[PDB]
DNA sequence: CTGCATCCGAGAGCTGAGGGAACCCAACCAT
DNA sequence: ATGGTTGGGTATAATGGGAGTCGTCTCGGATGCAG
C-alpha cells in the first residue's frame, strides 16, 4: 500500500544510478506476495538497502 | 448472437451466376466486332447485364438465407429492423456491383469481390471514388439543409 | 410520467392553461409556506430520507395533487386581483 | 538601437544602448521609454483558424459588482 | 405528438419550418433531391 | 480602450475612425479660416467625405480603410450591426447563459423513462444557491457567506451537503441539448438522479430523439428557475409526455437497435 | 403573386424580423424613410425584446386565468 | 514471443525517409553547406541574385551570402521561450559608374530560423511545422467553353502574386480577344506591339480557316509600333497621360519585366511542352533595343487556332489532373516571403541612395534589414500554413508533416468548394492516398502524400515502377509522373510471378487509369508494392482490405488520436510497417555504430564504440508535449550489453522493443450485454485497472507574471494578509509550492499581492484541475538571453503532472474505424469467462459490424485468438497477407493445444458445453452425428467459444466470438470536458457570460434551441433564460438574492443587449423610441440619458 | 412604469443629434498617457459623458452620494453612477454637410 | 413603345467544443 | 519651486504615387439590340 524511496519527492522522477525510473519500481512492486503469519498483524514495513 | 466471419455465408449459386455474365460478355464483345452493336449499345448492354447479375446475386443470397440459416445473425438484424439493410447485406456477401467514375458515369468492369473474400487494390481504388463523393455530399448537404431551416423558420414565425 | 397527467390534460380545454394554472397555484402556495392547501394530512406529499418522512418541498407537485383532486376553480375574470390577494391574506396569513 | 544591431550583428540590450546615448540615460529609463511607446491592440483580432474568435470575447468585466456581491 | 385537437396558443409555425427542415440534413440525398427542395 | 490583464491596452476600431473623422474635420476648420485656395478645400471636403463613409459603411465605395501595418479592415457600426457576427444574430436571437454545463453522454440503460444522470459535482455548481439555502435551513453552515467558503474549496465539502443536494433537487428537472437542434425534441426535461463518475447518463429511447450515439458526443444540460419554467418543463417538455412525433404522428420514442434484437 | 420564401420574409410589415434576417442596410433605410412601427405580432420581435412571446403560456387565450379554492370563493361571495 | 510473417510480394525498394518531404526541401532552399562559388540559382539565392543589382549614379550589387551559427542551443531555446535561428550575412559592394571606388561591406540581413533534425521548427518556444500547399500550376492550359460549345479558352497562369492572369478567346464575332486585368479588349493591337506583320501572322495562322481572317485588322495593323503602344495604353489605362517612356514601362511591367511577372520553372517546362517550342527566359516577351520580341503568344494563338479547327494531335487540359497541379514545400514559400522582404528592402535601399549623402555612404548604412525580419516573423507566426505541431505520439508528428493542404494564404476557400476540387481523382493512384482525410468541412481539401512518393524539384508528385522487358520483371525503378504515366500500361503488383517471370496468361493492368485485361507482352511497367497506393496512417490497418474505405478512414485519423501508455504493447497483428515508422519519427535511440555499452541510467546511456570514444546520450524524461501528453525515453540496455550498429538503445513514446505500441491487447468478446454496450458503448473489466492497463501521464503548465503597476510592482512572496497557514502549508519562502507536493482545486501555486494596503492576486488551480507538481522555473530581469514583454520583471512558470487511468467517459477506438465512450466498469465476477476460469476484459455490441462493414476487425480478432493461444504474433501486410485457410489452420493447432491443455488434467466434456453444442446443431452450425470434440473443434475453427455468464453461470445460448484485439485509449477525455458554471465573469460590451471553460463561461444557447424553446410553447422558460440568466443586470441580482432568501424570482427586464442596440442605432443618425400603447414615449434608460 | 407595445425608427434631425449629445468633442486626444485618464474635450472626457466611478467627480471634491445632479465647478462632472458612461452621446459638428451613405449607396 | 437579352454588381452559403525614418530654440503652464 | 509641455524656426535647389488577383451562385436593376 505505501512506498517510500530516498532522495525522491514523487512518482514522477528518477534515481541515480538505477535504471528503472521510481514508476516501473512501483509497478513491480505492485507484484510482490506478502504472507503474514500472524493472524492479527495488521501492518508491516519492509526495509530495503542495496549498492549497485 | 455474435458475428463471425463463416457468417457472411457465400452462397454457391454466385459463381454460376458469375460464370454466365463471362459467357454474355464474350457474345457482347462478338456483337461489338461484327458491327451490329455501337460503343454506346454495348457499354448499356453491359451495365444491364451486370445490373440484373447483381440483383440476382441479392435474391440468391436472401434465399440461402432463408432457406439454410434461418437465425443467421446478419439475417436476423436485416429481418427485424434492428441494424442493416439488403444493400449492405449483398455487398457483404455477394458482390460491392458497378462503381462510378468522379465524372458521373460508370465503370465497364464491375467489382466482384465481396468484403469477406477480400478485396484487390484496384476494386478499392475505384469504390475510393464514391466513398469521396459521398463525405462530400454530406459535408456540403448539412449546411444547405441548415440554411433552408433558417429561411423557414424566419418566414413562417409568426 | 407525472401521475394523472391523461385527467389534467382532459380537464383543460388547453395544455398551456393548465400549466399557467399550475404555476400560479404553486406561487400561492410557495407564498403563504403551504398553509394555504386544500389537501387533507393523509394526502399530503410525502418524501423519504433517513431522518423520515417530511413534506414535499416542491411546490409543483402540491400543485399537480390538487388539480387532479378536483377541489380548485379556475378560469378567466373570476375576481379581482387586489380582493383576491387580500382575501387569502385573511383566511391564511 | 538599429545602428548597435547592424554593426554588433545581433539584438542590443537595454544597458549597451543607454551607454551609446549618454550622459542622464540608464537601463531603467529606456525600458519606460519603450514601454510608453506601445499601440493599444484591436478588440477583433481573429482567433484560430474559422473567423469566429475575437480577442475581446475574451476579456472579463472587473468593475461593475458581481451578482453575489450585490447579495 | 398528442393525437388529439391542437390546443389553442401554439406555435405551429415553427414546428412546421423545424418539420420541414429536420430530414433535408442527411435523410435527403443530392432537380433532384435538396435542390429540388430549395427551387420549390 | 481596455487595460488587459497582462497590463497593455486594447482598443475598438471606431475609437480610430473618430479619430480620423475628427483630424480631418479640424484640418478642414484651420484651412477655412485661412483662405486656402478651392483646390485644397475640394480635397480637404472629399477627403472629409470620404472619412465619413468609411466610419458609416467601411469597405463600400473604393478600397477599405486599414490600420496601417495590416490588411484587416476596420469594423463600423454597420459592421457590428449585419452579419453572422453580428449584434442581431449574435447577441440578440442567441445568448449565453448562467446555470449551465456540459458533457460526455453515458448509455443509461438502469434509468427509467423520466430520468437522466447527472454527476454530483455537476448538480452541485449547478444548484449552489439552492444548496446554499437548504444548508442554512440545517446547521450546516450559521450564514450563506460560512456556506460559500466551506463549498468553495473541493477538499472542505463532507457527507451531510451531498444529502442537502438531494433534497434540493427533488422533484425538479433540467433541460438537455444536444447541437445541432435540428427539432424540437433536441431539448428535453428530465429528473436529474445523482451519479458518481463525470458523464452524464441518458437513456437509451430518447438517443433517436436526440440523433445522440455514444462515440464522444456531448450535451449541455439548463437548470430552469422559476416556478412557471419548472411547471413548463414538467408538463410540456418531459420525456415521458413527448411520444409521438410532431412532424408524421408515428412513436418517436421506439425500441430501437437491441431491443427489436431480443424479442 | 407568388415569391420565394426570401422574399416574401423581406417584405414582412416588421421591420426589426426583416433587419435580424438579411440585407439589414435596405431594410433599415426603407423602414427609417417610412417611419414604420413595430407592433411586436411574431415571435422574433418579442424575443429581441425580451419580452414574453405571445405563444404558449404567454398567449392572451389563456395568460390572464385565475386559480382559487372553494373557501375563498365563498369568503368573496359573501362578502 | 516468436514472430510469424505471412505475404508473397517482394519489395525491391524500401521506404524512402519519410520526412524528406520537409528536410530535402529546406536543404535545397537553404543550401548553407554549399560553398558559395558552387551555389545554384534556387532557393534565397536566386532571391539575392534576382533583387540585386539595386541599380540607381551608384550600383549595390551582390556578392555571395553565409549562414552563421544559432546563439542558444534547441533545448535552451525551448525554456526561455525564444526561436531557434541562424544569423545571416550577406556580404555587398557599392560601386560609383562616375568615380570607380568600391566599398566592400559585409552586411546583418536578420535571423532565419532553422529546422531540426526530425522536420520542425522552433517559433518562440514552439513547435510549429509548415505545410506543404497544393495548387494549379503555372504554364499554359486551354479549356472548353462552358457557355457556347465548340470554342475554346487559352490561359496562361504566372506563380500567385507573380503576374496576372492572362486569357485568350475567339470572341463570337470572329476576332481573338485577350482579358488581363478584367479588362477585355482586342488582342491584334499586342500582337501588332511586338512587331508582327500582316504577312508573317498570314503564313504562320493561315493553313486554319477563317479565324486568321477574322484577326487581321487594316486599322490596327497600319499603325506603327510606337503609336500602338501609346494605343494600348490608353485602352488598358484610361486617362492616365499617354508619356511615351511611361507607355513603355507600363507594357514592359505588365509581360516583360522579369521583377514582376515570373513564369517558373514549372510554368517553363509546361510551356515548352505543351506547345513544342523553346522559351529563352520566364517572360512572354523581350524587350531588346527599343522593341519587343515575341515568345509565347504566337505558339499559343497556333496551339488554338489548332485546337479549335480539330487538327489530329492537339488536346484540352485536365485541370484537376495531377500533372497540372503542384507542391509548394515549406522552402518554396520560405523563398517566396524572403522575396518580398527583399524588395522591401530594396524599396528601402533606394530612398536611402537618393536621400542620403553621396560623399559619405557605405553599403551597411543605405541597407535596412527590418522588413526581412518583419516578414519573415510575419510568415512564421501568422502564416495559416505554419501550424502548431502535433505531437500526441510520434505518429501524429510523422503524419503532420506529410499533409498536404488545398487552403491557405492564395489557395481555396472552404465555403466555395464544389466537387472537382474534392473527388479523388484517377491520377492520385500512387501520389495521393484516396482514404486519409478530414471528416467534416474539410473533406477533400486536406489530404496526405502517399507513402512511396516523392516531390521533385519541379513540385510534381512522382511515384516508382518496375520496368518490364519481354515478360520479365526487372529491378529498375522509375520515378514517374502522372503525365508520363499516361502513356503506357502499368501491370498490377498481385499477378503471379514464377522466378521473375510473369506466369499468368491474362494480367489486370491501368490504361491512363481505365483498368483493363491484356497479355504479359503488352506490360510496360508494374507496380512496387500495395503500400504505395496508400499514406504512412492507412498502411497501419491490417485487413484494410476488408474494410470499407468510410470506416477505413476514420481509423486511419482516429490512430492520430492514440494517447502514449506507461504500459503500451505492440499489436499482435501488424503490417510490418511499425519499425519504420517509429524509426523514421526519430523517437527512439539507436546505436551509432558498433560498440559495447559502459552506463546505463535513468536519464543517460554511455557507450565505448569500437573507436574507443565515450559517448552520452542524454534521455528526455517527463518531458511535456505541445498537447499535455507525456514523452520520455525509457533505456532498454543493459551494462555490458554488446550492441551493433542500429541496434535499439532506448525505447521512445508509444513504442515497446521498437515497435509502434499505441494501445493495448485485450480479450474482447463481441456479443450484447445487458444494454451497457448500447449505440456504440464499450463495456470494460476491472482487471484492466488493476493491472494499470490503459493508465496515461498528462502535464500541465500554469504561468503567471509580476510586472510594474503605477501603484508599484509586483511581487512574488510568501507573506500575503487574511489567509491561513493551512492554505500557505507547500509554499516555500519564496512563494512557491516545493516539488513533490500535491495539489487540489483552490490551492495556491504562486504568491502575489498587489497594491489595493496590499491584496491577495495569487495564481490558483482552476476547477477540475490538479495533481502532483513536478517541475517549477523562474525567469529574472536581466537572466542572460531572456527576452520579457516590456514592463514584467519576471515570470513563473509550474509543471503539474498527472496519472490518468481509464474511466468510465473515456474514448477507446480499434484500428478499423470502431470507437466508443466506456459505459460500465464491471467487477471480475460479472464478467463472462471462458471454460478454463480466464474472463474477457471488453465486450463489444455485434450490431456495429453489419452496417459500418468493417470486417477486418472479425478477421484480426480471429487471429489474436489463435495467436493468443499459440503464444505468438503475426505480420499481415495489406492486401497480401493472411486469408482464411491459413488461420483455420493457426486455429486448429490453438484448438489441440487449448483442449489437450485439459483432457491433460483428467477433464471431460462439461454439461453446459453438451447444451450449447445442441443448441448450436439447431442452429446448424456444426454436423450432427460427431462427437462433442469434434463439434468444439469445429466451432473453434469457425472463431467461436463455448462462454459462460458471470452473473448466473449457465452458459450464454450460443457460441460467442471471442479473441485478443488491439485497442487505443483516445486523447478526448471526458476529465478535460466537463464543465458546470452558476455565476462568474461578463462580457465587456454585451454584459453576457463568456465562453469556454478556461474562462468559467457558460454554454450558448443558439438560435435552433431558441426555436425549440418556441415551439414548446415555454414562454416563460425563455424569458427566464434570456434575461434572468444573461443580461439583465438588476434581473439576475434580484434572482439571486431572492433565490438565496427562499422566494421566488422576480419579473424580468429589458436585456442589456437591447439597449446597447438602441444605441448603436441611434449612433448611426437613426431614431428609435419605444412606445406604449397610447403612442406615448416609454423611457427605459431611467432617465439616465436626458438631458 | 407603462409597458412597451411598439417600436417606431425615423429619421434623425440635426436638432434631434444636438439634443441627444452631451457636448461637442472638439479633440482627437483619447487619453493621456501618464495618468491614464481621459483627455479634456477627447473621445472619453467625463464632462461629456460622466464619471468612470460611482458618485465622485474627476478632481475627487465630491465623493460622496447625495450629490445627484450636482456638476462639479472645478471639473466639469456630474456626480452619478458610473453606468451613464454606456448611454450617453456625445456629437461633432461637420465644417461641411456630408452625405449619409447609407441612403447614397 | 414593347420585348428581348445579356451585363454587372451585391450579397449569401450548419451548430457546438476548442482555437492565441530631424534638430534646434525658447517661451509657458500644472502642480 | 520644478519639468514637462507648446509653439516657432532652420535660405543652393529641391515641382503628377504606387500596388496589383484571379477554382461560386443567385438575384435584381441597367443598357443596348431587334421589332
Ligand atoms: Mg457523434
Ligand atoms: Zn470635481
Amino acid at each position: 500500500t505505501s512506498v517510500y524511496i530516498e532522495d525522491v519527492l514523487h512518482e514522477f522522477s528518477t534515481i541515480p544510478g538505477v535504471k528503472e525510473d521510481v514508476v516501473e519500481i512501483i509497478l513491480n512492486l505492485k507484484e510482490l506476495v506478502v504472507r503474514f503469519l500472524n493472524p492479527s498483524l495488521q501492518t508491516v514495513t519492509l526495509l530495503l538497502k542495496a549498492e549497485g | 448472437i455474435t458475428i463471425g466471419i463463416d457468417d457472411a455465408v457465400i452462397p454457391e449459386e454466385k459463381k454460376q451466376y458469375l460464370e454466365e455474365a463471362d459467357r454474355k460478355l464474350l457474345q457482347i464483345e462478338q456483337a461489338y466486332e461484327m458491327g451490329f452493336l455501337t460503343d454506346r449499345e454495348r457499354y448499356d448492354q453491359i451495365l444491364q447485364l451486370w445490373t440484373e447479375t447483381t440483383e440476382k446475386v441479392t435474391q440468391a443470397v436472401f434465399k440461402n438465407f432463408e432457406e439454410n440459416y434461418p437465425f443467421n445473425p446478419l439475417y436476423v438484424m436485416a429481418q427485424s429492423g434492428a441494424r442493416g439493410n439488403p444493400q449492405q447485406i449483398r455487398q457483404l456477401c455477394g458482390l460491392r456491383g458497378l462503381m462510378q467514375k468522379p465524372s458521373g458515369e460508370t465503370f465497364e468492369v464491375p467489382v466482384r469481390s465481396s468484403f469477406r473474400e477480400g478485396l484487390t487494390v484496384l476494386e478499392y481504388f475505384i469504390s475510393s471514388h464514391g466513398a469521396r463523393k459521398g463525405g462530400a455530399d454530406t459535408a456540403l448537404r448539412t449546411a444547405d439543409s441548415g440554411y433552408l431551416t433558417r429561411k423557414l423558420v424566419d418566414v413562417t414565425h409568426e | 410520467a407525472e401521475p394523472g397527467i391523461d385527467k389534467l390534460f382532459g380537464m383543460v380545454d388547453s395544455k398551456y392553461r393548465l400549466t399557467v394554472v399550475v404555476a400560479k397555484r404553486a406561487q400561492q402556495l410557495l407564498r403563504h409556506g403551504f398553509k394555504n392547501t386544500v389537501l387533507e394530512p393523509e394526502e399530503r406529499p410525502k418524501m423519504q430520507t433517513l431522518e423520515g418522512l417530511f413534506d414535499d418541498p416542491n411546490a409543483v407537485t402540491w400543485a399537480m395533487k390538487e388539480l387532479l383532486t378536483g377541489r380548485l376553480v379556475f378560469g378567466e375574470n373570476l375576481v379581482p386581483e387586489d380582493r383576491l390577494q387580500k382575501e387569502m391574506e385573511r383566511l391564511y396569513p | 538601437a538599429r545602428q548597435l544591431q547592424q554593426e554588433l550583428g545581433r539584438e542590443p540590450t537595454y544597458e549597451e544602448i543607454a551607454e551609446a546615448m549618454g550622459p542622464g540615460w540608464d537601463a531603467k529609463r529606456v525600458e519606460e521609454t519603450l514601454k510608453i511607446a506601445q499601440e493599444p491592440v484591436s478588440l477583433e483580432t481573429p482567433i484560430g483558424d474559422e473567423k469566429d474568435s475575437f480577442y475581446g470575447d475574451f476579456i472579463p468585466d472587473e468593475h461593475l459588482p458581481s451578482p453575489v456581491d450585490a447579495a | 405528438s398528442m393525437a388529439r385537437p391542437v390546443s389553442i396558443g401554439e406555435a405551429v409555425g415553427i414546428v412546421a419550418a423545424q418539420s420541414i427542415g429536420e430530414p433535408g440534413t442527411q435523410l435527403t440525398m443530392r432537380t433532384q433531391g435538396l435542390p429540388r427542395v430549395i427551387e420549390l | 480602450m481596455v487595460q488587459v490583464d497582462g497590463g497593455r491596452f486594447a482598443t475598438s476600431d471606431l475609437n480610430d475612425l473618430y479619430r480620423r473623422l475628427i483630424n480631418r474635420n479640424n484640418r478642414l476648420k484651420k484651412l477655412l479660416a485661412q483662405g486656402a485656395p478651392e483646390i485644397i478645400i475640394r480635397n480637404e471636403k472629399r477627403m472629409l467625405q470620404e472619412a465619413v463613409d468609411a466610419l458609416l459603411d467601411n469597405g463600400r465605395r473604393g478600397a477599405p480603410v486599414t490600420n496601417p501595418g495590416s490588411d484587416r479592415p476596420l469594423r463600423s457600426l454597420t459592421d457590428i450591426l449585419s452579419g453572422k457576427q453580428g449584434r442581431f444574430r449574435q447577441n440578440l436571437l442567441g445568448k449565453r447563459v448562467d446555470y449551465s454545463g456540459r458533457s460526455v453522454i453515458v448509455v443509461g440503460p438502469q434509468l427509467k423513462l423520466h430520468q437522466c444522470g447527472l454527476p454530483k459535482r455537476m448538480a452541485l455548481e449547478l444548484f449552489k444557491p439552492f444548496l446554499l439555502k437548504k444548508m442554512e435551513e440545517k446547521g450546516i453552515a450559521p450564514n450563506v457567506k460560512a456556506a460559500r467558503r466551506m463549498l468553495e474549496r473541493q477538499r472542505d465539502i463532507k457527507d451531510e451537503v451531498w444529502d442537502a443536494l438531494e433534497e434540493v433537487i427533488h422533484g425538479k428537472v433540467v433541460l438537455l441539448n444536444r447541437a445541432p437542434t435540428l427539432h424540437r425534441l433536441g431539448i428535453q426535461a428530465f429528473q436529474p438522479v445523482l451519479v458518481e463518475g463525470q458523464s452524464i447518463q441518458l437513456h437509451p429511447l430518447v438517443c433517436e430523439a436526440f440523433n445522440a450515439d455514444f462515440d464522444g458526443d456531448q450535451m449541455a444540460v439548463h437548470v430552469p428557475l422559476s416556478s412557471f419554467a419548472q411547471a413548463e418543463a414538467r408538463i410540456q417538455m418531459l420525456s415521458a409526455h413527448n411520444l409521438l412525433s410532431p412532424a408524421s404522428g408515428e412513436p418517436l420514442a421506439k425500441p430501437s437497435r437491441d431491443i427489436i434484437l431480443g424479442l | 403573386l407568388l415569391m420565394g420564401v426570401t422574399k416574401s420574409a423581406l417584405s414582412t410589415k416588421s421591420w426589426l424580423s426583416a433587419a435580424s434576417f438579411q440585407n439589414t442596410t435596405h431594410v433599415l433605410t426603407e423602414a427609417a424613410i417610412a417611419g414604420k412601427k413595430d407592433e411586436l405580432i411574431g415571435l422574433k420581435e418579442n424575443v429581441i425584446l425580451g419580452r414574453l412571446i405571445p405563444a404558449g403560456t404567454g398567449s392572451d387565450f389563456v395568460r390572464f386565468t385565475q386559480v382559487v379554492d372553494q373557501k375563498t370563493l365563498k369568503a368573496i361571495e359573501e362578502a | 514471443m516468436e514472430i510469424k510473417r505471412f505475404g508473397r510480394i517482394r519489395e525491391v525498394i524500401p521506404l524512402p525517409p519519410l520526412t524528406e518531404i520537409q528536410v530535402e526541401s529546406y536543404r535545397r532552399a537553404l543550401q548553407a553547406d554549399v560553398p558559395p562559388e558552387k551555389r545554384e540559382n534556387v532557393g534565397i539565392q536566386a532571391a539575392f541574385r534576382e533583387t540585386f543589382p539595386i541599380e540607381e549614379g551608384l550600383v549595390l550589387d551582390f556578392l555571395e551570402y553565409r549562414l552563421g551559427e544559432p546563439p542558444f542551443p534547441q533545448d535552451e531555446c525551448r525554456e526561455k521561450d525564444l526561436t531557434y535561428q541562424a544569423p545571416l550575412y550577406a556580404r555587398l559592394q557599392l560601386i560609383h559608374k562616375d568615380t570607380g571606388l568600391i566599398k566592400e561591406d559585409e552586411v546583418f540581413l536578420g535571423h532565419i530560423p532553422l529546422m531540426t533534425e526530425d522536420g520542425s521548427f522552433i517559433i518562440n518556444g514552439a513547435d510549429r511545422v509548415i505545410v506543404s500547399q497544393i495548387h494549379r500550376s503555372p504554364g499554359v492550359y486551354f479549356t472548353p467553353d462552358p457557355a457556347r460549345p465548340g470554342r475554346y479558352i487559352a490561359s496562361i497562369i504566372p506563380l500567385p502574386k507573380r503576374g496576372p492572369w492572362i486569357d485568350l478567346e475567339v470572341e463570337p464575332n470572329g476576332v481573338v480577344s485577350m482579358k488581363v486585368n478584367k479588362r477585355k479588349f482586342p488582342l491584334v493591337l499586342l500582337l501588332r506591339v511586338l512587331g508582327y506583320d500582316q504577312e508573317t501572322l498570314a503564313r504562320e495562322l493561315g493553313a486554319y480557316g477563317e479565324l486568321v481572317q477574322g484577326l487581321m485588322d487594316e486599322s490596327v495593323f497600319a499603325m506603327r509600333p510606337e503609336e500602338a503602344l501609346i494605343r494600348l495604353f490608353t485602352l488598358l489605362r484610361p486617362g492616365d497621360p499617354p508619356k511615351r517612356d511611361k507607355a513603355v514601362a507600363y507594357v514592359y511591367g505588365l509581360i516583360a519585366d522579369p521583377r514582376r511577372y515570373d513564369l517558373g520553372e514549372a510554368g517553363r517546362y509546361k510551356a515548352e511542352e505543351k506547345l513544342g517550342i523553346r522559351l529563352s527566359g520566364r517572360t512572354l516577351a523581350r524587350f531588346e533595343d527599343g522593341e519587343f520580341k515575341d515568345e509565347v503568344f504566337l505558339p499559343t494563338l497556333r496551339y488554338l487556332f489548332a485546337l479549335t479547327a480539330g487538327v489530329p494531335g492537339h488536346e484540352v487540359d485536365d485541370i484537376d489532373h495531377l500533372g497540372n497541379r503542384r507542391i509548394r514545400t515549406v522552402g518554396e514559400l520560405m523563398t517566396d516571403q524572403f522575396r518580398v522582404g527583399l524588395a522591401r528592402l530594396a524599396r528601402g535601399v533606394r530612398e536611402r541612395m537618393l536621400m542620403g549623402s553621396e560623399d559619405s555612404l557605405t553599403p551597411a548604412k543605405l541597407v535596412n534589414s527590418r522588413p526581412l525580419e518583419a516578414a519573415i516573423r510575419e510568415f512564421f507566426s501568422r502564416s495559416q500554413l505554419s501550424q502548431f505541431k502535433d505531437e500526441t505520439n510520434p505518429l501524429s508528428s510523422l503524419r503532420h508533416k506529410r499533409r498536404i493542404s488545398a487552403l491557405g494564404p492564395g489557395g481555396l476557400t472552404r465555403e466555395r468548394a464544389g466537387f472537382d476540387v474534392r473527388d479523388v481523382h484517377r491520377t492520385h493512384y500512387g501520389r495521393i492516398c484516396p482514404v486519409e482525410t478530414p471528416e467534416g468541412a474539410n473533406i477533400g481539401l486536406i489530404t496526405s502524400l502517399a507513402a512511396y512518393a516523392r516531390v521533385d524539384e519541379l513540385g510534381f508528385i512522382r511515384t516508382p515502377y518496375r520496368r518490364v522487358v519481354g515478360g520479365v520483371v526487372t529491378d529498375e525503378v522509375v520515378y514517374m509522373t502522372a503525365t508520363e504515366e499516361d502513356r503506357y500500361t502499368i501491370a498490377q503488383a498481385n499477378t503471379p510471378l514464377e522466378g521473375n517471370r510473369i506466369a499468368a496468361e491474362r494480367v489486370v493492368a491501368r490504361r491512363k487509369g481505365e483498368p483493363v485485361i491484356v497479355s504479359p507482352e503488352e506490360v510496360e511497367f508494374m507496380d512496387v508494392s500495395p503500400k504505395q497506393v496508400f499514406s504512412v496512417n492507412t498502411n497501419l490497418i491490417p485487413f484494410l482490405e476488408h474494410d470499407d474505405a468510410n470506416r477505413a478512414l476514420m481509423g486511419s485519423n482516429m490512430q492520430t488520436q492514440a494517447v502514449p501508455l506507461i504500459r503500451a504493447q505492440a499489436p499482435v497483428v501488424m503490417t510490418g510497417l511499425e519499425e519504420r515508422v517509429v524509426r523514421d519519427s526519430l523517437a527512439a535511440l539507436y546505436a551509432e555504430e558498433d560498440g559495447e555499452v559502459a552506463k546505463v541510467d535513468g536519464n543517460r546511456i554511455v557507450v565505448r564504440y569500437e573507436d574507443g570514444r565515450l559517448v552520452e546520450y542524454p534521455l528526455r524524461r517527463f518531458y511535456r508535449s505541445n498537447q499535455g501528453t507525456a514523452l520520455d525515453q525509457r533505456p532498454r540496455v543493459v551494462v555490458g550489453q554488446r550492441v551493433r550498429k542500429g541496434d535499439l538503445l532506448a525505447d521512445g513514446p508509444a513504442s515497446e522493443n521498437g515497435f509502434l505500441a499505441l494501445g493495448q491487447n485485450v480479450l474482447v468478446a463481441i456479443m450484447p450485454f445487458d444494454g451497457y454496450n448500447f449505440e456504440d458503448a464499450i463495456v470494460i473489466s476491472e482487471e484492466l485497472l488493476k493491472r494499470d492497463f490503459y493508465t496515461s501521464i498528462h502535464i500541465e503548465r500554469y504561468e503567471i507574471e509580476a510586472r510594474d503597476t503605477k501603484l508599484g510592482p509586483e511581487r512574488i512572496t510568501r507573506d500575503i494578509p487574511h489567509l491561513s497557514e493551512a492554505a500557505l502549508r507547500d509554499l516555500d519562502e519564496e512563494g512557491v509550492v516545493r516539488i513533490g507536493a500535491e495539489v487540489k482545486p483552490g490551492d495556491i501555486l504562486v504568491g502575489r499581492t498587489s497594491f489595493k494596503d496590499v491584496k491577495d492576486t495569487s495564481l490558483r488551480v482552476p476547477p477540475g484541475e490538479g495533481g502532483i507538481v513536478v517541475r517549477t522555473v523562474r525567469l529574472r530581469r536581466g537572466d542572460p538571453g531572456v527576452e520579457l514583454k516590456p514592463g514584467v520583471r519576471e515570470v513563473v512558470r509550474v509543471y503539474v503532472a498527472q496519472k490518468r487511468k481509464l474511466q468510465v467517459g473515456d474514448k477507446l477506438a480499434n484500428r478499423h474505424g470502431n470507437k466508443g465512450v466506456v459505459a460500465k466498469i464491471l467487477p471480475v465476477e460479472d464478467m463472462p469467462h471462458l471454460p478454463d476460469g480466464t474472463p474477457v476484459d471488453v465486450i463489444l455490441n455485434p450490431l456495429g459490424v453489419p452496417s459500418r462493414m468493417n470486417l477486418g476487425q472479425i478477421l484480426e480478432t480471429h487471429l489474436g485468438l489463435a495467436g493468443y493461444f499459440l503464444g505468438q504474433r503475426y505480420i499481415s501486410p495489406i492486401f497480401d497477407g493472411a486469408k482464411e485457410p491459413e488461420i483455420k489452420e493457426l486455429l486448429a493447432q490453438a484448438f489441440e493445444v487449448y483442449f489437450g491443455k485439459r483432457k491433460g488434467e483428467g477433464f471431460g466434456v462439461d454439461k453446459r458445453e453438451v447444451e450449447v453444442l445442441r443448441r448450436a446443431e439447431k442452429l446448424g452450425l456444426v454436423t450432427p452425428g460427431k462427437t462433442p470434440e469434434e463439434q468444439l473443434k469445429e466451432l473453434f475453427l469457425q472463431g467461436k467459444v463455448v462462454l459462460y455468464d458471470g452473473r448466473t453461470g449457465e452458459p450464454i445460448e450460443g457460441p460467442i466470438v471471442v479473441g485478443q484485439m488491439f485497442i487505443m485509449k483516445l486523447y478526448h477525455m471526458v476529465e478535460d470536458k466537463m464543465h458546470a458554471r452558476s455565476t462568474g465573469p461578463y462580457s465587456l460590451i454585451t454584459q453576457q457570460p463568456l465562453g469556454g471553460k478556461a474562462q468559467f463561461g457558460g454554454q450558448r444557447f443558439g438560435e435552433m434551441e431558441v426555436w425549440a424553446l418556441e415551439a414548446y410553447g415555454a414562454a416563460h422558460t425563455l424569458q427566464e433564460m434570456l434575461t434572468l440568466k444573461s443580461d439583465d443586470i438588476e434581473g439576475r441580482n434580484a434572482a439571486y438574492e431572492a433565490i438565496i432568501k427562499g422566494e421566488d424570482v422576480p419579473e424580468p427586464s429589458v436585456p442589456e443587449s437591447f439597449r446597447v442596440l438602441v444605441k448603436e442605432l441611434q449612433a448611426l443618425a437613426l431614431d428609435v423610441q419605444t412606445l406604449d400603447e397610447k403612442d406615448n414615449p416609454v423611457d427605459i434608460f431611467e432617465g439616465l440619458a436626458s438631458k | 412604469k407603462k409597458e412597451v407595445r411598439k417600436v417606431r425608427i425615423a429619421l434623425a434631425s440635426p436638432e434631434k443629434i444636438r439634443s441627444w449629445s452631451y457636448g461637442e468633442v472638439e479633440k482627437p486626444e483619447t487619453i493621456n498617457y501618464r495618468t491614464l485618464k481621459p483627455e479634456r474635450d477627447g473621445l472619453f472626457d467625463e464632462r461629456i459623458f460622466g464619471p468612470i466611478k460611482d458618485y465622485e467627480c474627476a478632481c475627487g471634491k465630491y465623493k460622496r452620494q447625495r450629490f445627484e445632479g450636482k456638476v462639479c465647478e472645478r471639473c466639469g462632472v456630474e456626480v452619478t453612477k458610473s453606468i451613464v458612461r454606456r448611454y450617453r452621446m456625445g456629437h461633432i459638428e461637420l465644417a461641411t454637410p456630408a452625405a449619409h451613405i447609407w441612403f447614397v449607396k
